[PDB]
């Protein structure tokens, strides 16, 4: 039984803490934290229109 | 580092009044050991799964 | 307000720089050590 | 030695200086138009390496001629200071403090500028004043872009400091990401399994 | 790892429909710069003001109270004066004067 | 004299050090030994060793 | 040949700029006591001469041409001799400042504060006491260097007296670590310090210097630390909407109350003006007394404790 259990991985955020200098959401699941909607996803959403 | 300190203070200190207790500075040696065992990429956190 | 249409970068001059500012910082201190106020 | 013996014997007939103020005087006494036309003449008639050097220069000379930018802005007289909240001083849990690493560079610049002001007001030799001006130049250079001239201005632990350029530049600088990709609210993640009845 | 700017955000709602009335004063520096400051109505107007430029400016209104600025703290001349005497310095000045005399015309 | 040089961390029976209550392991490092190392390249502009 | 190589090396870039400053100061050699006496007499004579022209300029003299010209010469030569003395002892400034590096400040900053102390020392040098200049000047150099180190080497500026007590506490705890071996406990440090333990604790708190927001994530510098600090001073986005809903509900419950007495409560707690004002002001705006106001306050207050008004308001507290 490997040490990659779901309870360590499941994560969600509607609203939570915010970063310091920039006002972006925090991340890492230690706080609430959010997922990085990075550059490649920006391209993927641009391609959809 | 300690040798640099000790040979700096060999000259400035008066002769016929000194002893290795007064000459040896152990703070840089213990600082180096503590800096090695803590915050070094090779002094790794022990992985016990 | 939006209505963004152009962005013009350019070499700023001293008369522009001292027109942007609201003051002239002239002391190398940040916070009073005891009361923690700027 | 040569310079001092010309100036103390031939003090008239010319003006000669040293440092950034001399560059400012040069930019003051510089006709962009006639120089640009001379470069056009060189490209029109000359050839070879002189040609290529004329092409590269004109790419900068004609850039300053076409728009309304005076080239005086190349030298600097008043240095702007970024707002405090973009270089914050925060009190971490534990009564600690965290600078944003620009406060130290600004402190160095203000220290050296104030020291230069006091030196000039008091009456100081040419060597000390020129050394102070050179350090003011180096502090401003470190503020705008670390790692360019000399050595990177280091901090504790021999870590290079983060200047203003090192915040625009880099993969982690604002221009590339934290502007194109951002952490988002109303989001989550989880490990996935097969849903063959969906 | 919490953090704070040593400030507090007030959850108050804007009340632009009425504010306390605000007067406006015009300050002027020595080099012909003009600055407008919306000072409080029920408040004193300081004729000497530190303006947006950074130098000290005075009000365009004519008051001129002249705060009697302080003399220079200490000069080289003050420091030589306290460690010597006037006649000793006059003797040294005479010594240098006759020195350059004997240098020049012999 | 007999000068106190400082506390020296001691490895336990299991091959691990104990720093600040936590357990840490110093990982053996592979490095390039000092010496003389004669090596060759080829030059495509000249075809010589 | 060899001298040609010397002249070639004389013109190099030296991008370090401390090496450049050192090659610059290498131009000027040292001086001995008699020329120090000569320079001191020259600078004092020039300063007296400039004082005397300034005195004679005001309301004074149409000076003789030769006398006028030659104490102009004296006045310029005083500054010349001064300048020469400072150039002579800049290397002394460097020699005293070389040992204070490695902490707090940079090297050339310390050089420049030593130079300022040197100007101050040549300002207060007396030669009639018959002493070598270095003995007197070292005092001012060390004072200026330690002052500029004290009040210009921390992001949060600690004044000089607290810097001195912090340095003394650090030295004492260091020597006790080296000699006693056993780590100094704070109260014993207070005993040696001849101060109270709580003052020692406050000193230990004040000495703490700020880390950077651009260092290690937790252990290594993968991500700047400033990307893992929350913001307690921020809109949490549930407080704002909850606060607005509280506003509307409190206004509704106040409206369901009686007429003008709910409004007296509104003024008393300042729900529209922003300031509370007192019974004098409520009476002034209404034309009534103060005891009636307090009775109205108590009567209105009693009803809002009753559940129908409280049930839609209790959850907010």
């Amino acid at each position: 039984k490997l040490h990659h259990l779901v309870d360590d991985k499941i994560h969600a955020r509607s609203t939570g803490p915010y970063s310091m200098i920039t006002q972006q959401p925090l991340g890492g699941k230690a706080q609430f934290g959010g997922q990085r909607f990075g550059e490649m996803e920006c391209w993927a959403m641009q391609a959809y229109g | 580092r300690m040798e640099r300190v000790v040979r700096e203070r060999m000259t400035t200190q008066d002769v016929e009044a000194i002893t290795p207790q007064t000459l040896i500075n152990i703070r840089p040696v213990v600082a180096a050991i503590k800096e090695f065992f803590g915050t070094s990429q090779l002094s790794q956190f022990m992985d016990q799964n | 307000v939006n209505f963004f249409d152009e962005l013009r970068i350019g070499l700023a001059t001293a008369e522009d720089i001292r027109q942007w500012s609201y003051g002239e910082v002239k002391k190398p201190e940040t916070i009073n050590y005891r009361t923690l106020k700027p | 030695n040569l310079y001092r013996e010309l100036v103390d014997r031939y003090g008239e007939y010319f003006t000669g200086a040293m440092g950034a103020e001399s560059i400012q005087k040069l930019i003051e006494n510089f006709d962009i138009d006639a120089e640009a036309e001379s470069l056009r003449d060189v490209i029109r008639n000359g050839k070879g390496q002189k040609k290529l050097r004329a092409l590269k220069r004109l790419k900068v000379v004609a850039a300053f001629q076409q728009s309304g930018n005076s080239p005086m802005g190349m030298v600097l007289d008043a240095v702007p200071v970024i707002p405090p909240e973009l270089r914050p001083m925060v009190q971490l849990d534990g009564g600690r403090f965290a600078t944003s690493d620009l406060n130290d560079l600004y402190r160095r610049v203000i220290n050296r500028n104030n020291r230069l002001k006091r030196l000039i007001d008091l009456g100081a030799p040419e060597i000390i004043v020129n050394n102070e001006k050179r350090m003011l130049q180096e502090s401003v250079d470190a503020l705008f872009d670390n790692g360019r001239r000399g050595r990177p201005v280091t901090g504790p632990g021999n870590r290079p400091l983060k200047s203003l350029s090192d915040l625009l530049k880099g993969k982690q600088g604002r221009f590339r990401q934290n502007l194109l990709g951002k952490r988002v609210d109303y989001s989550g993640r989880s490990v996935i399994v097969v849903g063959p009845q969906l | 790892l919490r953090g704070s700017r040593l400030g507090a955000v007030s959850y108050e709602t804007d009340r632009n429909h009425d504010l306390a009335p605000r007067q406006i004063a015009r300050y002027r520096t020595d080099n012909g710069e003009e600055f407008e400051v919306p000072f409080a109505d029920d408040a004193e107007i300081p004729g000497t003001w530190l303006c947006r430029n950074g130098m000290e400016g005075t009000l365009i209104e004519g008051d001129l109270p002249e705060p009697k600025k302080v003399k220079p703290p200490r000069t080289h001349w003050d420091m030589l004066l306290e460690r010597r005497s006037i006649e000793e310095l006059e003797e040294l000045l005479k010594e240098r004067l006759e020195l350059i005399r004997s240098r020049r015309r012999g | 004299q007999t000068v106190f040089m400082g506390d020296f961390p001691m490895m336990t029976e299991k091959g691990t050090f104990i720093i600040n209550g936590t357990e840490r392991v110093v990982v053996s490092q592979l490095v390039r030994s000092p010496g003389v190392y004669f090596d060759e390249t080829i030059d495509k502009s000249t075809d010589k060793t | 040949a060899l001298r040609q190589a010397r002249k070639d090396a004389e013109l190099t870039a030296s991008a370090d700029s401390v090496r450049a400053y050192l090659k610059q100061i290498g131009k000027v050699a040292l001086l001995n006591a008699e020329e120090e006496v000569e320079l001191a007499k020259r600078i004092e004579a020039g300063l007296y001469a400039t004082q005397l022209m300034t005195e004679l300029s005001e309301r004074g003299e149409k000076l003789p041409a030769a006398q006028r010209r030659d104490m102009m010469w004296i006045c310029r030569d005083g500054d010349r001799a001064k300048n020469h003395l400072l150039e002579a002892n800049l290397r002394l400034v460097v020699s005293l400042a070389k040992r204070y590096t490695g902490r707090g400040m940079a090297f050339l900053d310390l050089i420049q504060e030593g130079n300022l102390g040197l100007i101050r020392a040549v300002e207060k040098f007396d030669y009639t006491k018959g002493y070598k200049f270095s003995t007197y000047a070292t005092w001012w150099i060390r004072q200026a260097i330690t002052r500029a180190m004290a009040d210009q080497a921390r992001t949060i500026r600690i004044p000089v007296h607290m810097v001195e007590v912090i340095n003394k506490l650090g030295r004492i705890q260091r020597e006790l670590l080296q000699d006693l071996g056993r780590e100094p406990t704070p109260e014993e440090l207070a005993k040696e310090m001849d101060i109270t333990p709580e003052k020692v604790l406050e000193i230990q708190q004040y000495a703490r210097e700020p880390i950077s927001l651009d260092q290690t994530i937790g252990d290594e510098g993968d991500s700047q630390l400033g990307d893992f600090i929350e913001d307690s001073e921020a809109v949490v986005a549930v407080d704002a909407v909850s606060f607005t809903l509280l506003q509307d509900q409190l206004q509704s419950v106040l409206d369901t109350l009686s007429e003008r007495e709910a409004g007296v409560v509104r003024l008393r707690f300042g729900l529209t003006d922003g300031q509370p004002r007192t019974l004098d002001e409520i009476g002034q705006v209404y034309g009534v007394t103060r005891e009636r106001i307090r009775q109205i306050e108590s009567k209105t207050m009693s009803k809002l404790r009753h559940p129908s008004r409280s049930q839609v308001l209790r959850d907010y507290l």
